[PDB]
């Protein structure tokens, strides 16, 4: 649901896992 | 013919410069939404804000039946909450 | 281009002058201004009439 | 062609631009 | 021509600059350069025959239509 | 302390209430936004708008436009004033001898002025029924003194 | 038969892209400048132009945001043929005649878009393009407009395909635009950087700090000024034209009337 | 602030290329960068 | 003696002073 979807962000997308 | 007065102050730049200076003053206060919202995301985006109102509505509670001393702890609370946005992450969760 | 110098020549004594001699002098014209590019060559010496 | 559903939508969806959600 | 004269004069040719010239496939065609010179010619006759003391900006704008014709002939 | 408190209880009901709401009627993921729900809200955010600028501007020029009430000399009092020491000549007239001209008489005015531009400008600008006829009195009986 | 290869040739084709909204929209504006400027039946006139030059470029915005083609040809036709009718409203021009300039210029763009076609990358906010200086004053000043940004804002909401709601769209256009002014700063130190610990320059500071204390003393004391400037003209000469002396006497009837005018 | 705008900018290309889906989560990174300041810290470093 | 470094200087400061840096 787009609720759940826009509210499911957490630290481990922003870990630096090769960002180019 | 007479003409009669409907103007008031002057029409020509009286109630002009009157109409501009709103204008201008309503600018702002609609600017007063689409220019900050993105400072209260941390207050306002929370996934679940069941555990928050417990604890509010345990202030509620403590102060109906007058043990004020637990008033002043559970305030502690709320406000570390607010003082530490890392924890209403935490507290916030959508599950647990 | 005084082949062309003349065409504007023509168009303007009609204008000036406002008269039936002058509708024609604007027609002239016009016809030169159309089939003329054609005949700026081609009368040259090719029988100017 | 407003719908209810619509209708609800539109009113809440306006009182999150003022108020939140 | 249409800044300087205005009715039937202009708003015929200007209207057709903006929905068929600048519409079209590439260069415009050779209808409209056709009905452009056509136009204005007309407009020079009836402007001649009588509006009084007609102005003639209509002049400038044959001969420039009889320009861009020589330059396209040219290709 | 107490208007934090309050604050904080406000915010927090407003957010869970929009997402027991959400749990209810949840909506499916990656459906747009309903193109008719964003006309409206766009729209009435617009009109609004256009409210801010537009109608003052409309309802200031309406209201001032109305302007024009019909002013007609009642009478032709005309004082001939001639003597320096006793002004007199004092023959006048009033309301009935004066003569609101209608709009066939404008017309005639206008017409007898017309080749002087200005002349006609000032008969034809003011409106019919606007332009009265001094008949001044001139018989006297009032002998001077 | 001829009208429909026209068209089909105007809407299928085989042509480029080119992006000339921003050049539309700036002739638009420049429209908008001198309609509002030229307010001199006439005031009804300038307001219903208003309106007008305002719904155009809101519709222009959604057919650009909705790429349609079709849609612009149908707008192109409509408003070539509606501004040249009010060629003959003219009863309520140098204003007039620039207003059809300006307005040949926009329609001349508008042409160009719908013969060339419209790119497939059509979002990103033009003055955001590069990140320099003159972007950054640019954009600061399209933000400083009374209601361009929150006009835009909900526009582009409205066409775009979107999930999100407005409140959440303009999270998403806030963070943007905050995040491009402070881009644009950075970018200009790394250009031109500041020696580390080298004052901040005399000039600078007496430039900046003296212009927001002539701003204050225009809150305070220029409104005193101008107000006490304009009151304080006061003194018409009035004197009595005649000397209309009544010696009322008898009760009964009250008569010497004797009495002078301005000649005495 | 160069990891965010590159956020903010593939928003509105998986909006014109309309993979809407990729919307919802690439705002919801948006949002959780602006809900934890360390995070905030963390991704605006100067070098890495 | 303002310069055209000092002049975009003030320019770009006053608008941190508004906007953001
Ligand atoms: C290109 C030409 C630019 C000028 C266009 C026409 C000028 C119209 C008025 C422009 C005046 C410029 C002054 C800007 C002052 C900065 C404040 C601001 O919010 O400026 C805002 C834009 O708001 C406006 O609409 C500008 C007008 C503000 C009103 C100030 C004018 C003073 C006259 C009225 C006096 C009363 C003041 C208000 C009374 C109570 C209001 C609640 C810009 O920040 P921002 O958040 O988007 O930033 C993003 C990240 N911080
Ligand atoms: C559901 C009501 C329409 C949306 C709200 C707009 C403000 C009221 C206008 C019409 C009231 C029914
Ligand atoms: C009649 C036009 C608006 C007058 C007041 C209505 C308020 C609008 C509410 C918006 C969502 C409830
Ligand atoms: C006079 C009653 C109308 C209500 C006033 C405005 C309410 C809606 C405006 C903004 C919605 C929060
Ligand atoms: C937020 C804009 C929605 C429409 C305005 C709500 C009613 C407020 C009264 C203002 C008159 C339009
Ligand atoms: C001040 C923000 C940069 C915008 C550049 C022009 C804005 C107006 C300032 C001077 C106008 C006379
Ligand atoms: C921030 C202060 C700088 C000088 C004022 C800028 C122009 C605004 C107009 C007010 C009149 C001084
Ligand atoms: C570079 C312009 C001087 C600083 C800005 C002050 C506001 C304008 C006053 C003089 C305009 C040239
Ligand atoms: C003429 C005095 C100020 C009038 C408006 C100028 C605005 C000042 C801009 C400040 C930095 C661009
Ligand atoms: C009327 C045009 C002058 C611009 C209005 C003020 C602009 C500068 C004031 C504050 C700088 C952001």
């Amino acid at each position: 649901d787009h609720a759940t979807v826009i509210h499911s962000g957490d630290y481990f997308l922003f870990e630096s896992d090769s960002e180019e | 013919k007479v003409s009669p007065p409907s103007l008031g102050f002057l029409a020509g730049y009286g109630i002009m410069g009157l109409y501009v200076s709103i204008v201008l003053v309503i600018g702002k206060f609609v600017r007063g939404f689409f220019s900050e919202i993105s400072h209260s995301i941390m207050f306002e985006e929370l996934p679940c804000v069941d555990r928050i109102l417990k604890l509010c509505q345990d202030i509620f509670l403590v102060r109906e039946t007058r043990e004020l001393e637990l008033e002043e702890e559970l305030y502690a609370k709320l406000i570390f909450l607010y003082r530490s946005p890392e924890t209403m992450i935490k507290w916030t969760r959508e599950k647990e | 281009y005084l082949f062309w110098l003349v065409l504007v020549v023509v168009f303007v004594t009609g204008a000036t002058r406002i008269s039936i001699f002058g509708l024609g002098y604007l027609l002239a014209c016009f016809y030169l201004l159309l089939f003329g590019t054609a005949l700026l060559q081609r009368d040259t010496r090719a029988r100017l009439v | 062609c407003c719908e209810s559903s619509d209708c609800l939508e539109i009113c809440m969806e306006c009182c999150g631009i003022c108020f939140p959600s | 021509n249409h800044m300087v004269t205005a009715s039937a004069g202009s708003l015929v040719l200007p209207v057709l600059v903006f929905l068929w010239a600048m519409l079209s496939i590439p260069r415009p065609s050779k209808r409209f350069w056709m009905t452009a010179i056509v136009f204005t010619e007309i407009a020079v006759v009836v402007k001649y025959l009588f509006t009084d003391g007609y102005i003639k900006y209509d002049l400038v704008q044959l001969m420039a239509l009889f320009f861009h014709r020589s330059q396209l002939l040219c290709y | 302390s107490w208007m934090c408190v309050e604050d904080i209880y406000a915010n927090i009901f407003i957010i869970k209430c929009s997402r027991e709401t959400e749990k209810k009627y949840p909506q499916p993921k990656g459906q747009k936004k309903k193109k008719i729900v964003k006309y409206g809200m766009g729209g009435l955010i617009i009109l609004f708008l256009i409210a801010i600028i537009w109608f003052p501007l409309l309802f200031m020029s309406l209201v001032r436009s109305v302007v024009g009430v019909v002013n007609q000399p009642i009478d032709v009092t005309v004082t001939l004033k001639l003597g320096g020491y006793e002004p007199l000549f004092t023959m006048s007239a009033q309301q009935p001898s004066i003569i609101p001209f209608t709009a066939q008489a404008y017309e005639e005015l206008s017409r007898q002025f017309d080749p002087q531009p200005l002349a006609m400008q000032f008969i034809s600008q003011y409106s019919p029924e606007d332009i009265v006829t001094a008949q001044i009195e001139g018989s006297s009986g009032a002998l001077w003194r | 038969p001829l009208r429909r290869f026209f068209h089909d040739i105007l809407h299928t084709k085989y042509r480029a892209a080119t992006d000339v909204y921003a050049l539309m929209f700036l002739a638009d504006v420049v429209d908008f400048i001198i309609i509002i400027f030229g307010f001199w039946q006439v005031p009804e006139a300038f307001l219903v132009m208003l309106l007008i030059q305002f719904s155009t470029m809101v519709v222009d915005r959604a057919l650009y945001l909705r790429k349609t083609v079709l849609g612009k040809l149908a707008f192109q036709v409509a408003l070539v043929l509606a501004i040249h009718l009010w060629m003959f409203f003219i009863l309520p021009n140098v204003v007039a005649q620039l207003w059809y300039f300006v307005k040949c210029i926009y329609f001349a763009l508008s042409a160009y878009q719908i013969r060339c076609g419209y790119p497939t990358r059509i979002l990103g906010n033009f003055l955001t393009k590069k990140y320099n200086h003159l972007n950054l004053f640019l954009f600061q000043g399209f933000r400083l407009v009374p209601f361009l940004v929150e006009l835009r804002a909900v526009m582009d909401w409205v066409w775009t395909d979107t999930t999100l709601s407005l409140s959440s769209w303009m999270c998403v256009e806030d963070i943007y635009a905050n995040i491009f002014i402070i881009k644009c700063s950075r970018e200009t130190e790394k250009k031109y950087p500041q020696p580390k610990g080298q004052k901040k320059k005399k000039i600078v500071k007496y430039g900046m700090g003296g212009l927001i204390i002539l701003f204050l003393i225009a809150i305070i004391w220029f409104p005193l000024l101008f107000m006490s400037l304009v009151r304080s003209v006061v003194g018409v000469v009035n004197q009595p034209i005649d000397v209309t002396v009544t010696l009322k006497l008898g009760g009964y009837e009250p008569l010497f009337t004797m009495s002078a005018q301005q000649p005495s």
